[PDB]
């Protein structure tokens, strides 16, 4: 009975026609140091929470920092 | 006009869940990611996978449509 996709977002960026060129190519895009410290955790389309990425044994997740 | 933005998102993964498991959810409880990804997209549209460096990130062939 499976409704929803949690989809799991390191970084956004709005860009523009031209630094979307420059990525085309392979030029680098400059995340913080901490960008694993927050993860968006995105439902069909919006914004529910935020957190650090984590290891529990074989697989990966989030641990929430904050939420709704 | 070529004052135009596109809404990147960096999507590292995915998962499947029931809309009334949440909020169950609240702070300190881990969600895990069932579908592992590197992709970028922009909208519904997959352009292209990427790659973490220590900069940041990145992107292999990129598609434009
Ligand atoms: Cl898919």
């Amino acid at each position: 009975p499976v409704d929803v996709k949690l989809e799991f977002v390191l970084y956004r960026k709005n860009v523009t026609l031209a630094e979307l060129e420059a990525m085309g190519q392979q030029q680098l895009l400059s995340l913080p140091t901490n960008a694993e410290l927050n993860v968006e955790i995105m439902a069909n389309g919006v914004l529910l929470g935020n957190g650090e990425l984590v290891q529990m044994n074989d697989t990966l997740g989030v641990e929430i920092h904050e939420w709704l | 006009p070529k004052m135009l933005r596109w809404p990147l998102r960096f999507v590292i993964g995915s998962s499947d869940t029931q809309r009334s498991l949440l909020g169950r959810i609240g702070i300190g409880d881990v969600l895990l990611i069932r579908t592992s990804r590197a992709e970028v997209y922009c909208y519904a549209k997959k352009l292209g996978h990427f790659n973490r460096v220590e900069g940041g990130i990145i992107v292999e062939t990129l598609d434009i449509q």
